[PDB]
């Protein structure tokens, strides 16, 4: 729920301590009190039902956008753009090849977002970041 | 954790040691009750540095016992644990409740509830150990453990360790 | 807990106050003295401290 | 009839402590009589209020 | 609320209600126990 | 507010407010609540 | 476009007025969303091309995207003479906060510059354009000659007057904070009644704002 | 009438039906229906005994569900008794309910935190607890069992953490059960509450019977300086 945190079942009204502690691995409405209870002992699975990905407490952050899909798209864009940082001067002013590079990086960002070709694009990213 | 500190200790010299060379009896008795001694305030005191010059104050005769109380001030290396610190060590004993890892002069007990669930006890194997799908924790095996709680009495220090956090366990 | 009139509550708390007072000081001016089964006054802590037979 | 209407949370009934005999019947204008589990109810009896000036 | 209210008529508790939309308007007093009902004809009122 | 005259009758204190005197027993819980509200600078001036 | 809209929604959640240049907004958007100025300069064109190629029968659901494309294209191309204002309260009278984001054009000479550049001869004329030297400073254009005519009248065709005080010599003003004062409203009402009594055919009354007129007419009727 | 009054009446009816027994519900519904009630009127309506209403009035006064007024009047026969008037202080009552539920959920969170602490140990002979910190200082030379300080008996393991999720389940099984309460207080916090008193409650009472011994007219006095 946008107002209530189902892991502790606390409304924002009578329990104002709930916050937007999101996970880069799997974005969820877990509050800080639930984070400090479950994951202070160590890493565990996702407390939400229907999801069991292993997550760490130190990787937690706050969401800056209202939409979860936009937030994960922007975070994937950050995770790709860190090594993919070719500019116009990197292409020596080649405008067309810069557009092709931008299309390629947007396509691999889209593929990482929707997971249609996650393995091959992840291998391509891992080979590119070594260079 | 290893530190170097300046410590002051009250030593009660018996009147039988009131000789011309009383200072060397005081220094020798200083070592025997400090070297390897465990104090909960300052941790396990290991070695006494600056032995050539040790600040020995003028001792006060106790008004009913006759022994002389000196306030000996010395610089010594100590080992004081803390919660939330990561230390390496070797396992010296194992049981169904857990295994004891030897870090410095101290034995940290790692409880059974504070390990990954893949580890389970096996008393049939000699020596008894904990076996997992990726590693084993046996006697005289290197393991990195995070101390999450230490209890310090007046003369003993016991610490509780965990290996549930990532980048811990065997090295 | 079980409900009582305010006179009964005040009476019970006055009894508790008197018992605590005579436990700490049995010789109070203008007050009844707590007595034993034999009729002798209860030796309070103040009686145990004062006098030539006290702790001091 | 009163026993069946009591458990349906339609009426409020006054019964003796010695036996469950209906004597006086009211109307249950509120919610269900068994909405809260018993184990929470005693927890509601574990808290109190300081005074009339703080709150 | 302005047209309805508790009252004591002839040492008997009851409710006074206004029947204004009907012509002539009426003041109906009804006892809480339902013992009697008293109404007022509002046309022939002087003081 | 007008502070009542306080006098002792045994193990309890009774206060009589000034008539424009109405006498009532001051409960020990009321005195405890009022003593809880005394500021640190206040009872330090009183020697506490 | 979706992440641009979400960044705008993030920026609207503010508790105080933020006045920022378009360059600062672009830098913050790049550092928070990785959106550059150059894709923003083509936002409206790309949106129009996408809507054309989609061949959508309904465009009413996409009317709000036109405002986003307009904001994206305006704030990217223009960075000098423009200012972005974010206010937590659109109207201070409302209890619930209603945020509003205003991208306004501070330099009025920007829009009229291509008019003077394209056309050599421009004849600015109004019935009551005064002073004539304010406009060539306000809008960047040079006048070859500026002059104001005075009508030659056999008799004084119109009679202006300035009324500084009421009938009871109380000074009158239409300041917004003193609209609820009795005496100024008494003077205005008596003035309007007397002028209606002495005017033959018709009469028009002008007010500084719509809210001022609403208040004064409602309490005049009161 | 006033919708906010209906909301606070339903809130007061809900909290007594859940955490209190049937007689408490009868008393609070009597006060909510007839806004001004005395002891004799409450006994006449409920057919309740003086000793029966004792614990009920004590519990609703301890939670500030019922406020009491100590006004005495002058009947014509001059045989006046100091009748107590039971009424409700609506802002005080809703503040008390809010404070009680906030303390209950805080206590439940604290109990969840205490159960999240490791199991520890307990000695079945001397019935004493021992934490996991002090268990290690009591282990034997064989490094196999933890021995008691007094009994010198092997400690058995407690269940601090095995039922912890159950407490969370209890937490869940509270929250939906407290869901109509929190939803009611949303409209309460978003609206204005008029602070009622004995004089205000006399504007909305319902007459319990025709011949009432308790007089509802307030009698002011001169000289009282409380
Ligand atoms: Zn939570
Ligand atoms: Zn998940
Ligand atoms: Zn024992």
């Amino acid at each position: 729920n946008k107002d209530m945190c189902p892991i502790c079942k606390t409304d924002r009204y009578l329990s104002p301590d709930v916050k937007f502690l999101v996970n880069p691995e799997c974005y969820h409405r877990i509050c800080e009190s639930c984070v400090d209870r479950i994951f202070s002992l160590g890493p565990a699975q996702c407390p939400y039902k229907g999801c069991d990905k292993i997550l760490r407490k130190n990787k937690f952050k706050t969401q800056i956008f209202d939409d979860v899909e936009v937030e994960k798209e922007v975070d994937i864009r950050k995770r790709v753009f860190n090594v993919f940082n070719k500019t116009i001067d990197d292409f020596n002013g080649d405008l067309v090849e810069y557009n092709k590079y931008l299309e390629e990086v947007e396509d691999i960002i889209y593929k990482l977002d929707h997971g249609i070709d996650v393995a091959k694009t992840e291998e391509k990213l891992r080979t590119y970041e070594e260079l | 954790m290893f530190f170097i500190k300046d410590l002051s200790l009250n030593i009660t010299l018996h009147p039988s040691f009131f000789g011309p060379r009383m200072k060397q009896y005081l220094k020798t008795k200083l070592l025997e009750e400090v070297e390897g001694s465990c104090t909960g305030k300052f941790g396990y005191i290991l070695c006494v540095l600056d032995y050539d010059n040790i600040d020995i104050q003028r001792g006060r005769i106790l008004p009913t016992d006759g022994s002389a109380e000196f306030n000996v001030k010395y610089r010594a290396v100590v080992f004081k644990p803390f919660k939330g610190e990561v230390v390496d060590g070797t396992v010296v004993s194992c049981s169904q409740h857990g295994f004891e890892v030897q870090v410095g002069p101290m034995k940290v007990f790692v409880t059974k509830h504070l390990m990954p669930q893949d580890l389970t006890f096996n008393a049939g194997s000699n020596p008894p150990s904990y076996q997992s799908s990726e590693d084993v924790i046996t006697i005289k095996s290197r393991i990195r453990v995070k101390i999450e709680g230490c209890i310090s009495q007046v003369s003993s220090i016991h610490a509780i360790g965990s290996i549930k956090e990532d980048y811990l366990g065997a090295i | 807990h079980n409900g009582a009139p305010h006179h009964a509550i005040e009476e019970a708390e006055s009894l508790l106050q008197f018992h605590v007072a005579t436990y700490m000081d049995n010789d109070i001016a203008g007050q009844p003295q707590a007595l034993q089964k034999s009729g002798r006054p209860v030796k309070s802590i103040r009686a145990r401290l004062k006098g030539k037979e006290g702790r001091i | 009839t009163i026993n069946q209407l009591e458990e349906d949370s339609k009426i409020l009934v006054l019964r003796t402590k010695k036996d469950k005999t209906p004597r006086y019947v009211w109307y249950n204008s509120g919610g269900n009589l068994k909405c809260i589990d018993e184990e929470f109810v005693k927890m509601w009896e574990n808290v109190q209020l300081p005074q009339f000036a703080e709150l | 609320m302005s047209h309805s209210g508790a009252a004591i008529f002839e040492k008997v508790s009851g409710i006074i209600a206004i029947n204004e939309d009907v012509s002539p308007a009426e003041l109906t007093w009804r006892s809480t126990d339902g013992d009697k009902v008293h109404t007022v004809v509002l046309s022939t009122i002087d003081k | 507010n007008t502070q009542p005259t306080i006098r002792k009758d045994g193990l309890k204190l009774v206060g009589s407010w000034k008539k424009d005197p109405e006498l009532r027993v001051l409960s020990t819980e009321e005195i405890l609540n009022i003593f809880k509200h005394i500021s640190v600078k206040d009872f330090t001036s009183l020697g506490f | 476009l979706k992440r641009l809209i979400e960044y705008l929604k993030t920026r609207m959640k503010v508790l105080h007025v933020i006045s920022e240049t378009p360059k600062s907004f672009l830098q913050h958007l790049k550092q928070l969303t990785f959106i550059e100025r150059k894709p923003l300069r083509f936002c409206s064109e790309r949106l129009s091309l996408l809507v054309r190629t989609l061949e959508v029968t309904e465009v009413e659901d996409f009317t709000a995207l036109k405002d986003i494309a307009t904001f994206a294209t305006l704030i990217s191309t223009y960075e000098e003479g423009f200012l972005l204002i974010i206010e937590p309260y659109e109207i201070e009278n409302a209890a619930v906060p209603n945020p509003i984001m205003r991208f306004t054009c501070l330099d009025a000479s920007i829009a009229i510059k291509p008019v003077f550049e394209r056309f050599s001869s421009v004849i600015i004329t109004s019935g009551t354009i005064s002073p004539l030297d304010m406009y060539p400073r306000m809008l960047n254009f040079k006048t070859v000659l500026q002059k104001s005519y005075a009508m030659t009248l056999a008799k004084k065709s119109f009679l202006p007057m300035i009324i500084t005080k009421g009938s009871d010599q109380v000074a009158i003003s239409s300041r917004f904070e003193i609209r609820n004062d009795p005496s100024i409203v008494r003077n205005y009402g008596s003035m309007l009644v007397e002028f209606a009594k002495i005017t033959p055919d018709g009469m028009v009354v002008f007010f500084p704002s719509y809210l001022y007129m609403e208040s004064i007419v409602s309490m005049w009727q009161t | 009438d006033r919708p906010i009054d209906d909301i606070v009446k339903n809130l007061l009816k809900f909290v007594v039906r859940g955490f209190y027994g049937g007689s408490f519900v009868l008393v609070l519904d009597a006060i909510l229906f007839h806004s001004v009630l005395a002891e004799d009127d409450l006994k006449q309506l409920l057919s309740i005994n003086k000793t029966e209403l004792g614990p009920l009035i004590a519990r609703l006064r301890s939670d500030r569900l019922i406020s009491i007024h100590k006004q005495r009047e002058y009947p014509p026969n001059s045989k006046s008794v100091e009748r107590v008037y039971y009424y409700v202080k609506y802002p005080h009552a809703i503040d008390a309910i809010k404070w009680k539920v906030h303390q209950v959920v805080q206590r439940l969170k604290d109990d969840l935190d205490k159960n999240s602490e490791p199991n520890g140990y307990m000695c079945p002979i001397c019935l004493t607890k021992y934490t996991q910190l002090e268990a290690v200082q009591l282990l034997n030379f064989d490094r196999t069992e933890f021995l008691c300080s007094l009994c010198d008996e092997p400690l058995v393991e407690d269940d601090s953490g095995k039922k912890n999720k159950e407490k969370q389940d209890k937490l869940n099984r509270l929250m939906d059960q407290i869901q109509p309460i929190i939803d009611s207080l949303k409209k309460i916090d978003d609206s204005r509450i008029e602070e009622n008193t004995f004089e205000i409650a006399l504007a909305r009472l319902i007459p319990p019977q025709n011949q009432s011994h308790a007089a509802y007219t307030y009698n002011p006095k001169k000289g009282s300086t409380m």
